[PDB]
RNA sequence: CUGGUCCACCCGUGACGCUGAGGCGCGAAAGCGUGGGGAGCAAACCGGAUUAGAUACCCGGGUAGUCCACGCCCUAAACGAUGCGCGCUAGGUCUCUGGGUCUCCUGGGGGCCGAAGCUAACGCGUUAAGCGCGCCGCCUGGGGAGUACGGCCGCAAGGC
RNA sequence: AGCGCCGGCCAACUCCGUGCCAGCAGCCGCGGUAAUACGGAGGGCGCGAGCGUUACCCGGAUUCACUGGGCGUAAAGGGCGUGUAGGCGGCCUGGGGCGUCCCAUGUGAAAGACCACGGCUCAACCGUGGGGGAGCGUGGGAUACGCUCAGGCUAGACGG
């Protein structure tokens, strides 16, 4: 399911911006940038895609977190194609240590959609409507992939952990295994089951995260063929 | 350099405690005895004779246990703890009946006596005492 | 459920104009006798709600401390600021020798026999985690050996 | 000596019936049965929480009063203890149940220990062959606990002895009735006696 | 005229090293002795203001002194409030000065931010306040008091 | 049958009297008209031919720290160098065996103390037996570390 000229693909980058427990994952550094040694990424890729396996074929969550805006779009495509959670926009604080209040919101979310979908009350005032149709979109906006969270997650997988260093504590407080994609600005003895590539590349966000969500189809119930992905 | 033993067990405490894989340290047909039995009881993996620039060292291979679950996602220490007893500014020096018993017997004293570098139990052993080079747990 | 013991419990205050504001610290430790023990610090408005939050986060925070018919494998110090807490290996007949605090640790972990000291700063809030740090920190003889 | 007072208040202050009278102690009229409450004017008041100190105080104090011992005689028997091989807790209980009077107590020739003292303090008792009227005696394996001829021919004694027939004594005890004579058979295993005693509140106690 | 110090070469010596109670030297300013010198500045001092008052702050004056030579004094928030030497434990950016194959690497300094770790915290963090060895100095509640007495130093002030 | 105590530390609570008075007090602190804190009282707690106070010793005090502390801001780095004594000191190899370590043996009185037993009706007290020790003399032995002598080295240091 792997592939290999991933090279085509990304490669990694970032100049001497790093951090140096990613000392190992790293061949050398070239046009002053470091460049992530991708044999060592296929020997991670594997094990990493192999926690990923054994977790759906239990019929087991993932959650699904990237909002820097370049890995944004690609976790709405490849997290809805999993029929997976994610959090597109903002990190809201506390969604793991906080689960069950956080979630309380998404009742909410629920009884708006009910109220919304009409009627039950469009006697009420004209400003309500409008302060409350408001607020449903708010919630839409950032809530929308978490809503498939009914539990906490048995697993998350995140673009940037650097970038999502919150998400990332959240989990490890819970035990939660924490699977990402991260380029050389990253602290990796952080991760659990660990993606050292680019982060930034949209051609690698793209290709990593898809493989996975195929991963996650393929022996979940299924097989399928291309995904969505912005030229 | 005033002491090379301290010298040493640092060396390793330092190390072990950003989990280097190894750490060279001076080479002494003294510092080796130590090792000889910093690695027969299990601390380290082992060691070899070395060279850096055309000098002799002692590469030194640590030992760690699992990764761990929690925030604190770092392994628990093999050598947790090691530190001199006798020393320049104060050689320590117990008859065999004094010999201390380290951590409930679940850590070891090395010491120099004229029948060799020994452990607690070995020197009780073959029952001798001497200078308690130091302790580790 | 679990065994439960109020260790601490104190009114801390703040000030603003027109008086001081209260609030209440509740250190609970709670076990089962038989080795396992929590430690939590809880504080609220009134007294019984910091109580109840205290068991509580007490829970929360567990450790799997290896008696060994009844007292503990080895010698353990341990320093949690300026509190330092030691705990020496007892034979059968020996007791709990402790003040409170590591008292109150120690029985509801189902020790019953241990020799140990405070030295340092013995506020009783550090105190009570420097004697948890220091379970946390308990080997067994296989415990090691799996290790090395 | 001994405490000689009002014994019932005893039973009242530490919760808990001591069984320090015999008969009466049996009956709807023992007081602990009628007013369960510490004695004097602050019984029936809401108790509020003893401290870590109160409660092994209280404790000693109960294991103390049970026999009726002075507080200086406790203390250097469990010193005794401290320095005697094994489990301190139990040594001392057997220690404080070797004595005579309380022997005595045991083999049932009174109805009280107080009762049991005055027995062996007017020399109506004897152990192998002799008479002995010390209440302390400490009393060894293959002793043998008579009653005094002198004193076998006694009202009390007798009301006293015939009220033991088929009652069974103590796995470290035989009673041999009409002959009057008993023997200490070993030193009672923890188990052997149900004392309502944590009695290593106690040692927590002296280490204060 | 003269000291320290760094680099490069890896040529010479073969542990010749570290610290250091005493001792010896150096030691800002003010002060002191003798002799110069004296524009500006300026304790003391005079006067004007300010002010309830104003032996101050502010304004006009002003002598020691400030400057030089020689001899004293020997203090300090003499501070990084951090003794010296060595070894070990991520890096990031700025800078000064060398040597390089001159993108970049390697020394020696000066700053910032930070891994681990420390720490009561504040903060420290390869310029450690981290982990260690050696030696030295020092602390042991506040005041009384750096006072008294004694001793040693000083011309005195005063110092230890 | 007495004596101390009953605010917290610390086990033991109510009434009256008093009203920053009289008084308590080991520390914190009590008393200014509703004092569990003064005095009496009832009651309670602790000990008991004793109970309390004062004095002194060790303890708690890891608060002189060997075990077992410290010095940026809490008390605590000498104003800085230079250097005497001292303390301390890199890698390799031999001799010596001073430290160190082992064995043997002498000494380590008796009492006391510790374990066992036994005698005074118990105990205290007292007796018999047992168990050793550090430390020092003597004989023998070991040689890793420290030492000392001897011979090598170049990573410390010094020099070109
Ligand atoms: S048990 Fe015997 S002694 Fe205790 S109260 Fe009832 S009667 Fe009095
Ligand atoms: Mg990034
Ligand atoms: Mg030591
Ligand atoms: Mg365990
Ligand atoms: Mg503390
Ligand atoms: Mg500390
Ligand atoms: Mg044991
Ligand atoms: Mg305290
Ligand atoms: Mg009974
Ligand atoms: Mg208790
Ligand atoms: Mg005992
Ligand atoms: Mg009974
Ligand atoms: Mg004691
Ligand atoms: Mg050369
Ligand atoms: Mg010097
Ligand atoms: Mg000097
Ligand atoms: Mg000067
Ligand atoms: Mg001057
Ligand atoms: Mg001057
Ligand atoms: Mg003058
Ligand atoms: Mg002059
Ligand atoms: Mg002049
Ligand atoms: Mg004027
Ligand atoms: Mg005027
Ligand atoms: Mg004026
Ligand atoms: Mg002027
Ligand atoms: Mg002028
Ligand atoms: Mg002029
Ligand atoms: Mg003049
Ligand atoms: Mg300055
Ligand atoms: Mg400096
Ligand atoms: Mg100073
Ligand atoms: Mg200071
Ligand atoms: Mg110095
Ligand atoms: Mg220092
Ligand atoms: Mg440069
Ligand atoms: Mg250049
Ligand atoms: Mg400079
Ligand atoms: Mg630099
Ligand atoms: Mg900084
Ligand atoms: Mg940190
Ligand atoms: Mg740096
Ligand atoms: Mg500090
Ligand atoms: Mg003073
Ligand atoms: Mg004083
Ligand atoms: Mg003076
Ligand atoms: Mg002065
Ligand atoms: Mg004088
Ligand atoms: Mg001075
Ligand atoms: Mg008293
Ligand atoms: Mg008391
Ligand atoms: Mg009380
Ligand atoms: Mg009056
Ligand atoms: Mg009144
Ligand atoms: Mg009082
Ligand atoms: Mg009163
Ligand atoms: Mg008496
Ligand atoms: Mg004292
Ligand atoms: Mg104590
Ligand atoms: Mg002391
Ligand atoms: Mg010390
Ligand atoms: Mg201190
Ligand atoms: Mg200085
Ligand atoms: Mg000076
Ligand atoms: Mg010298
Ligand atoms: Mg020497
Ligand atoms: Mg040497
Ligand atoms: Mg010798
Ligand atoms: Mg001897
Ligand atoms: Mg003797
Ligand atoms: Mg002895
Ligand atoms: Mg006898
Ligand atoms: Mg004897
Ligand atoms: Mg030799
Ligand atoms: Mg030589
Ligand atoms: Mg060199």
């Amino acid at each position: 399911v792997k592939e290999l000229l991933e090279a085509g693909v990304h490669f990694g980058h970032e100049r001497k911006r790093w951090n140096p427990k990613f000392a190992r994952y790293i061949y050398a550094e070239r046009n002053g940038i470091h460049i992530i040694d991708l044999q060592k990424t296929m020997e991670e890729l594997e094990r990493t895609f192999r926690f990923i396996e054994d977790l759906a074929m239990r019929g087991g969550t993932i959650l699904f977190v990237g909002t820097k805006k370049q890995a944004q779009d690609i976790v709405r495509m490849e997290a809805e194609r999993a029929g997976m959670p994610y959090v597109n926009q903002r990190w809201l604080g506390g969604m793991l240590t906080n689960f069950k209040t956080i979630s309380q919101r998404v009742h909410r979310l629920e009884e708006l959609e009910a109220l919304f979908a009409s009627p039950e009350i469009e006697e009420r005032p004209k400003k309500e409507q409008v302060r409350l149709k408001h607020e449903l979109e708010r919630l839409q906006k950032y809530l929308s992939g978490f809503r498939l969270l009914k539990r906490l997650p048995d697993a998350i997988f995140v673009v940037d952990p650097t970038k999502e260093a919150i998400a990332v504590r959240e989990a490890r407080k819970l035990f939660i295994p924490v699977i990402a994609l991260a380029d050389t600005d990253s602290d990796p003895d952080l991760v659990d089951y660990i993606i050292p590539g680019n982060d930034d590349a949209i051609r690698s966000i793209q290709l990593i995260l898809s493989r996975a969500v195929d991963l996650i189809i393929q022996a979940r119930g299924g097989v399928v063929e291309p995904s969505p992905s912005y030229a | 350099l005033t002491d090379p033993i301290a010298d040493m067990l640092t060396r390793i405490r330092n190390a072990t405690r950003v989990y280097k894989e190894s750490t060279d340290v001076p080479a002494s047909r003294f510092k080796e005895e130590i090792l000889r039995i910093l690695a027969r009881e299990g601390f380290i993996k082992g060691y070899e004779r070395v060279d850096v620039d055309g000098k002799p060292y002692l590469r030194v291979y640590l030992k760690y246990g699992p990764r761990r679950q929690g925030p604190d996602p770092r392994p628990e220490q093999v050598i947790h703890h090691i530190r001199r007893i006798s020393k320049p500014g104060r050689r320590v020096y117990v008859g065999v009946k004094e010999i201390p018993r380290v951590r409930r017997g679940l850590g070891i004293a090395i010491l120099s006596t004229s029948k060799g570098v020994l452990t607690d139990r070995e020197a009780r052993k073959l029952g001798v005492g001497g200078e308690l080079i130091c302790e580790v747990w | 459920d679990f065994e439960e013991k109020m260790i601490l419990i104190r009114r801390t205050a703040r000030m603003q104009a027109g008086g001081r504001r209260f609030r209440f610290g509740a250190l609970v430790v709670v076990g089962d006798r038989q080795g396992r023990v929590g430690l939590g610090f809880g504080k609220a408005p009134e007294v019984p709600l910091a109580v109840q939050k205290a068991g509580y986060y007490a829970r929360r925070n567990m450790v799997e401390v290896p008696l060994q018919n009844g007292t503990i494998p080895h010698e353990i110090e341990v320093e949690f600021g300026a509190s330092k807490i030691v705990l020496k290996p007892a034979a059968p007949g020996t007791g709990v020798i402790a003040g409170a605090v590591p008292r109150a640790i120690l029985e509801l972990a189902g020790v019953t026999d241990i020799l140990t000291k405070e030295l340092g700063s013995r506020n009783p809030i550090n105190i009570a985690y420097a004697t948890m740090e220091a379970l946390r920190q308990l080997r067994t003889k296989a415990d090691v050996e799996r290790l090395r | 000596g001994r405490y000689i007072g009002p014994v019932c208040r005893l039973c009242r202050r530490e919760g808990v019936k001591l069984y320090l009278k015999g008969e009466r102690c049996y009956s709807p009229k023992c007081a602990m049965e009628r007013r369960p409450y510490p004695p004097g004017q602050h019984g029936q008041k809401r108790a509020r929480r003893p401290s870590d100190y109160a409660v092994r105080l209280r404790e000693k104090q109960k294991l103390r009063r049970i026999y009726g011992i002075s507080e200086r005689q406790f203390r250097n028997l469990f010193e005794e203890a401290s320095k005697k091989k094994g489990v301190t807790g139990s040594v001392f209980l057997g220690l404080l149940e070797s004595r005579l009077d309380n022997v005595v107590y045991r083999l049932g020739f009174a109805v009280s220990r107080r009762q049991a003292r005055q027995l062996v303090r007017h020399g109506h008792i004897t152990v192998n062959g002799r008479r002995v009227d010390l209440p302390s005696y400490r009393v060894r394996p293959g002793d043998e606990i008579a009653v005094a001829e002198k004193s076998r021919n006694l009202e009390l004694i007798r009301q006293n002895l015939e009220a033991m027939k088929g009652r069974k004594v103590g796995p470290w005890l035989s009673l041999d009735v009409e002959g009057m004579k008993g023997k200490f058979l070993r030193l009672p295993d923890r188990e052997d006696l149900a004392l309502p005693v944590n009695e290593q509140l106690v040692i927590e106690f002296y280490s204060r």
